[PDB]
């Protein structure tokens, strides 16, 4: 059942018959050889992904599915902070609610509706057999059931150890099986004593058993629009990605421009970075944080463009308290952080670090 | 048995073992209650000083307020706010002087008002609590000025503004009785009643002279604004009680806190805040020991408790320490607070038995002044 | 009592200077002025900066990273002063240095030292 | 060191709280922070105001008026703290009262307390004391 | 053997008997000289602090200087002035911060300059002498900034104006060697030489890395500006000596302050100002004791004295008190100053014999830094 | 010798033959019955005195001679403060140098010069005998020796116990013979703890053997012109009395407006007060000091005129450090001071206290 449901999800995940033109499976955008992100080039580089029509681009960067199964379901905590959920704006409560959305999105897999999905599942005798064993006879005749079941299988598959193996060097080091290089060790010390820890650690204090390097909260760190992405997505020059406020049922204008803190696991191999893929290099993402702290003019310039970072897409609700730490990361500490973040790469993706290094 | 630090170690270990997370944050002080006690440290005339907010029940410091040069603390009896009149200088103890009043929220301890007093008008003296005084409505703070002459300043806490200085005769201390009136003690041996409108010379009315020139009334009388009771010991432990509840002064039978044979064998009051008055118990507490005539600011090791209407001694406690200042919580079963300037320790006593219950040490440099709210 | 003797951690009293988490504290324990082990007193402002030490916990045999944080914007408390320096490195290794007033990031730009908290942030490695 | 015993003046050590002239001093002996028995330390401001006391000099058996004067504009010295109260009267008799910061008249409006000097200004007998 | 207070009583008694008049007034401190010593009291991080100006020969406090939060004292080696970089706030420890430098006349102790530092730029740290430093000419004061990044502030004492901040690498401490140059110690184990103008990117050069990553160099190296000698102990009592007199760094041979058998038996330096250097004698003094390896800020009870050239031990003094800081007068037959933070006492020793000669007590709350002028 | 000298000065002191019209002696203006001050009402009341000619008025109040003999000779001390001498502006070094000035001052005794003074001395057989015995035969035939000798006799007479008897109540109290009243004691305690002792005490510290309630310094306390006195003096309404600066040899502009601190002995019976007799009452003189301390309206008004005190005659060099003490004398302290000051009345003038 647990095994079998995931095994079904495994099959669906790679099955392009879930896209209108049959060109695209989850695996196409969440490619297992790329820590489940999209290696494909589109009109905005790797910032945003192309759908099954071959033309439609999204407005956000395809995130890893690695460790996404550790994220709690979306909720508001007692301190009025939203946490968890799926999608950069948390608009899906959890993996199961998320799974069906790329299928029906005309900018992604573009199936017209649930019935079209179920017709596809019915065409395949392995699916009749697999779905029926788990969900019962005729499940694939009922589009609502078939679609829900396909989401469930896909959520199950993403909860397997294959997606969250905890076998990064960092994991190995925390087991006592090996040691950090001294650069990695300094990186870890910086990470845990600087402001990164205020957002990129599961817990406020104490020790997490399955650390994924995010507190699953929502923060506006004051990123600019990714203009090439925004052009490709076609959403308009006057469009504002309001982040969490876009989630249905969120009305508080203080949530405007806030996005889910990503897990930094496999961060080294899942560029480009941020919700709009705006920064191509990991070092850039780190340096962006100096804009709140450094008094040096260079701290205001995106090193990838040589131009100012740009006005925030959403100039209000910035996390200034956390961001304005009073301390600038010098290059040695940025280098250290890169080294440390690379230790968060799963064992099987270690060979990918060669090219990024 | 288990101390505060121990209990805390255990709770922290449990949270760790349980994997319980918690957000490091700024705590709020427990709500003000009858057992909250404030200890002010004038720090032997240091330029900056500290006030300790203490939960008398647990004998725990629950917060602190920083102050300037010989600030005058006040605590609203209803627990709604605390305030001080303070003095800072632009370069530690030199330079431009700024006298000001701060009003603080009693649980976040954040200042909610900061009211500058023009022309540096505060009286700088070892801290006498009744040299700065809240009116009963809490809307007005009155502070004493000695230079160039006795005067009283009126500060509007509601509007957050200084109003004006009142000219008074040659008098001292400020015992507000109403939103527009307070009494003072005059050199000629009277009390003066000062009624201030919003304008004009105030109206000033002397009582009879109530003590001779050679009878010395201490700088730290107790005053219960809610009871209207001004309790004023003399050097010999004689105690004037003055009732101001009616709006006018009426002089209660004078009382002796020590017996003739005690006097004769050298017993005299001594210390700083030598006297405490418990309003609901109508009871007086006096710091005493055997001492020479002119050692009247030294610590004492005993407290006598006497009934206010009769004069009857109710207890004599051996404090077990050198005590400079006393006060009491105004609840039922009150604590008797015995502050040792030398030990920098507030000893917290059961006012009934005089037993030492607990203590809070490390209270600055030279703590002298204990204040409580009368919240009941 | 012997100041020069090897520090011996305990996990039974947070107000004492040998409390295990305090192995690199410098100043005053916040628990003694109205804060708590990992929270600041009222009126003070919590810094976001920290120094770190690996402190052995004799309750569980594990070493933990304690990332000290200062509570700022008041004069020094004067209660429960402690100075420990387990693993404490000089100022040029500032993440392990403890003479620095680590008040950075505190609200209202508060930079005066009142006391220090001792929260755990990970296991030592 | 019995704090409550009758105070016994000596004429042998001015930095000691039992020095005859300090019979009503409150604060710090100026001689311990760089002043002298009758002069203020450097950097401080000498007040013109005083409270006075008649202090018995064990040496000649005469009683002298000591008009204590504060040296002001510095934080309290913290050396040789002393409080004595021979003849000291409460604040409403300010001429003999010693809790008051007697810094009036000090240059620059200095009103912070540093220490106190103990100069003689007359011979004595007061009615009190 | 007659004390100063006895001598003063004797003299006052004679003036009284003789009818000798004298004007009460403000004293000048005696002219600065080699045996003048300054003790700074950081007062365990209090908002306000004190410096004591001491005549080391007489063991007499000859003056005081008030300061704000963790001020950095400097003393002009020629005796012409003293200064500090200080920090005050508008409401004791809260409110608007003002950092400033004051310069004082060394006999009247009056401030002759008060120079504001814009944008509150001082590094607040337990006091390290070499985190604020005078250039040899006395005209410039250099102060370290940590936040947002290591930087060094330049203050013109002659023009009484702040000049600029300099951006530096990830380095610490300021050892000036010229009117426009100073050295710093870098995280990478090098020294950084910083040469700066009124405007322009300063010229920064690093030496070779001179210690391994795991050899830890104490925060209180001794630096003799007149000798260009930087004497930098490690935790183990290994002593790096760096000669900056040429204007570039030369590394001198390392010496051990302790023997192998001492080190095998747990001897290590420890305290605050653990090391002193007497220029004329070329002698290092190091506070050491038997101690665990991580008790390196504890007091020590021994001073080893060693020949800086050869590392030969000349003496091992049993100080007889818990000493946190040492320094020496820079004259012949120097005094060895041994400051106890816990006793708030400067013990003054003959530096040749180690014998305690006299002491000055009541030096504040937590005195930690001894400074002397090198006037010769 | 010393007796006989003083005894000659006693004769001269009361002898109107030392005035031009033979109408005026020292004792006319320094009347022994009024503590050697002038009881005679002129133009400007008692603020100033009239000379031998019946019409010339001075521009200063005639001071007591009591205790003048205790003033040191004029000198500048090591702190740079001038001290001592005689006249309100210290322009005479000492008593001897002072004595001949009235004799020759056209506005006072108006003798034409020294020879005229000698000649009047030769008219009296008693003087030939008295002067000759002390100073030698022919002294009176030499105008200079005669005049110096008269001045010496006058000074010697003023140095007698008669002019400085130290028999005031204050003296008796300080000998333990008598106690102050409570009001007098309060007044004394105020006097010695308030700013008054910064100027009206011989020494800064310690106890004086012969206290005369003056440090003999020069201070500008910021007094206004006495308009009627000034009118009567005929000096012009443009005239400015520069006090000590008018002493020859004093050039220091800092000394303008400064006058000698008077002894407060006998102050109660020597009104009007100040160098120009501007205040008739002792209470007024004391209240004048409140104008520097008190921020009350009354402090700005001269209670004898009901009008503001007046701008200082000399606005510069006020002794503000002393005068701006930060404390105001309440009516009670002013009463206490009056009482204390009356205790400085010599025994023989106690009857004059009403
Ligand atoms: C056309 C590319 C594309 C395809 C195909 C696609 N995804 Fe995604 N995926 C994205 C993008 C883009 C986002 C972020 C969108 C957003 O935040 O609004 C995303 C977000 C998610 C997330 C949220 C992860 C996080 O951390 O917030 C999950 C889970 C997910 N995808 C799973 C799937 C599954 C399962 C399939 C197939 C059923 C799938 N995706 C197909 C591009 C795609
Ligand atoms: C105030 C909360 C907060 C702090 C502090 C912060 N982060 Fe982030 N970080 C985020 C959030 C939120 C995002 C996603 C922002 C977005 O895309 O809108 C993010 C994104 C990143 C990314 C890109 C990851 C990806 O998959 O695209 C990196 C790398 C990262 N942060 C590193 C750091 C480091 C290193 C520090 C310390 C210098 C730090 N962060 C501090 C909230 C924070
Ligand atoms: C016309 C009235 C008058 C006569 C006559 C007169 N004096 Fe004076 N006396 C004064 C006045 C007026 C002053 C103050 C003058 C001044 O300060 O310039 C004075 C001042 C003095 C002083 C200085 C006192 C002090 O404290 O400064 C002495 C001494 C003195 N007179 C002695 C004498 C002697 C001796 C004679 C007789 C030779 C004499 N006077 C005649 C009016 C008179
Ligand atoms: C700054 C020094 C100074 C101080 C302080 C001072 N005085 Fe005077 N006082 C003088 C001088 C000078 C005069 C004469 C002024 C003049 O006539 O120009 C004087 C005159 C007087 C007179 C008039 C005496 C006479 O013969 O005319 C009285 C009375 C007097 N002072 C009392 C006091 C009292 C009481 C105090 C204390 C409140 C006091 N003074 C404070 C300097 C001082
Ligand atoms: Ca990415
Ligand atoms: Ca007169
Ligand atoms: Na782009
Ligand atoms: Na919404
Ligand atoms: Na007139
Ligand atoms: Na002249």
């Amino acid at each position: 059942a647990d095994d079998a449901l995931a095994a079904l999800g495994a099959q669906l995940f790679v099955d392009p018959a879930l896209s209108r033109n049959a060109t695209q499976s989850c695996a196409t955008c969440h490619d297992p050889a790329r820590a489940f992100t999209d290696p494909r080039e589109g009109k905005a580089g790797l910032a945003v992904s192309v759908g099954d029509d071959g033309q439609s681009h999204g407005d956000r960067n395809t995130p890893t599915l690695g460790y996404a199964a550790l994220v709690p379901a979306f909720h508001r905590d007692a301190n009025g902070k939203y946490k968890g959920g799926q999608f950069w704006d948390g608009r899906a409560d959890d993996l199961k609610q998320q799974a069906g959305q790329p299928m029906l999105n005309p900018v992604q897999m573009a199936m017209p509706d649930r019935a079209a999905v179920a017709a596809r599942l019915r065409d395949d005798p392995a699916y009749r057999t697999g779905f029926e064993a788990l969900f019962g006879k005729g499940v694939l005749d009922d589009p609502e059931r078939a679609f829900d079941a396909a989401a469930e299988a896909l959520a199950a598959y993403q909860a397997t150890g294959e997606f969250s193996p905890f076998d990064s060097k960092y994991d190995r080091v925390m087991r006592g099986e090996e040691k950090f290089t001294p650069l990695e060790e300094f990186g870890y010390t910086v990470f845990i004593t600087w402001n990164c820890r205020l957002c990129h650690m599961q817990r406020k204090q104490g020790v997490a058993e399955r650390e994924t390097f995010t507190n699953f909260e929502y923060h506006n760190i004051g990123l600019p629009v990714n203009e090439t992405a925004r052009e490709a997505s076609g959403l308009g020059a006057d469009h504002v990605d309001h982040g969490l406020l876009a989630r249905p049922g969120i009305e508080d204008p203080a949530q405007s421009g806030r996005f889910k803190v990503p897990s930094l696991r496999n961060v080294a191999v899942t560029g480009p970075y941020m919700h709009n893929g705006v920064f191509t290099d990991l070092r850039t993402a780190i340096l962006f944080y100096n804009k709140y702290t450094s008094r040096r003019p260079e701290a205001k310039i995106n090193p990838e463009t040589g131009a100012p970072w740009g006005e925030p897409e959403v100039a209000r609700n910035l996390s200034l308290a956390e961001l304005q730490s009073g301390l600038m990361l010098d290059d040695g500490r940025v280098d250290a952080l890169v080294a440390f973040l690379e230790t968060l790469t799963d064992r099987r993706y270690e060979p990918l670090l060669e090219e990024s290094r | 048995q288990e101390t505060q630090g121990q209990a805390a170690a255990r709770a922290a270990a449990a949270d760790l073992a349980a994997g319980q997370d918690d957000e490091p944050r700024i705590l709020e002080a427990p709500a003000p209650d009858a057992r909250r006690v404030y200890v002010n440290d004038p720090a032997h005339f240091a330029a900056v000083t500290q006030q300790f907010v203490i939960d008398g029940e647990a004998g725990r410091v629950i917060g602190m307020i920083d102050g300037g040069f010989l600030p005058n603390p006040v605590v609203a009896d209803d627990g709604s706010f605390i305030a001080h009149a303070s003095t800072v200088f632009s370069r530690i103890a030199r330079g431009e002087r700024t006298d000001y009043v701060e009003v603080f929220d009693p649980v976040t301890l954040l200042p909610t008002a900061d009211i500058e007093l023009p022309d540096a008008p505060r009286f700088l003296v070892g801290t006498y609590p009744w040299m700065t005084s809240l009116t009963p409505d809490g809307k007005t703070l009155l502070f004493y000025q000695f230079s160039p002459a006795p005067a009283v300043g009126v500060v509007d806490l509601e509007g957050k503004a200084f109003k004006r200085m009142l000219d008074v005769p040659d008098c001292y201390h400020i015992f507000p009785t109403a939103p527009d009136t307070f009494f003072m003690h005059c050199r000629d041996g009277s009390l003066a009643k000062v009624a201030f409108g919003t304008e004009g010379t105030p109206e000033i009315t002397h009582t009879e002279v109530f003590h001779p020139e050679d009878e010395f009334l201490i700088n730290h009388p107790a005053y219960s604004q809610k009871a209207g009771r001004l309790v004023w010991p003399t050097y010999t432990g004689k105690i004037h009680q003055i009732d101001l509840s009616s709006g006018d002064a009426k002089f209660l039978p004078a009382v002796e806190a020590l017996t003739e044979a005690e006097r004769a064998d050298g017993w005299r009051p001594g210390g700083w805040q030598q006297v405490a008055y418990h309003r609901a118990l109508d009871r007086i507490y006096l710091l005493v020991d055997q001492r020479d005539e002119w050692r009247h600011k030294t610590a004492s090791r005993f407290v006598v408790v006497l009934d206010a209407k009769t004069g009857e001694r109710l207890a004599k406690f051996e404090m077990g320490h050198e005590i400079d200042s006393i006060n009491v919580s105004q609840d039922e079963k009150p604590l008797l607070y015995a502050l040792s300037t030398g030990d920098k320790t507030l000893y917290i006593h059961d006012a009934e038995s005089g037993e030492e219950l607990r203590s809070v040490n490390q209270l600055g440099h030279g703590p002298q002044v204990i204040t409580t709210a009368d919240m009941g | 009592t012997d100041p020069r003797a090897k520090w011996v951690p305990q996990d039974n009293d947070i107000q004492a200077c040998d409390y295990w988490r305090h192995c690199s504290i410098d100043g005053n324990i916040c628990d003694c002025s109205g804060g708590s082990l990992t929270n600041c007193p009222p009126g003070t402002k919590l810094a976001t900066a920290s120094w770190v030490a690996s402190c052995y916990n004799p309750t569980d045999g594990q070493s933990y990273l304690i990332a000290y944080r200062d509570c700022c914007g008041y004069n020094v408390s004067g209660r429960c002063p402690c100075l420990n320096t387990e693993g404490e490195l000089p100022v040029y290794r500032p993440e392990f240095a403890n003479d620095i007033i680590w008040c950075f990031g505190a609200e209202d730009d508060a930079m005066t030292y009142h006391c220090t908290i001792s929260p755990i942030v990970g296991k030592a490695s």
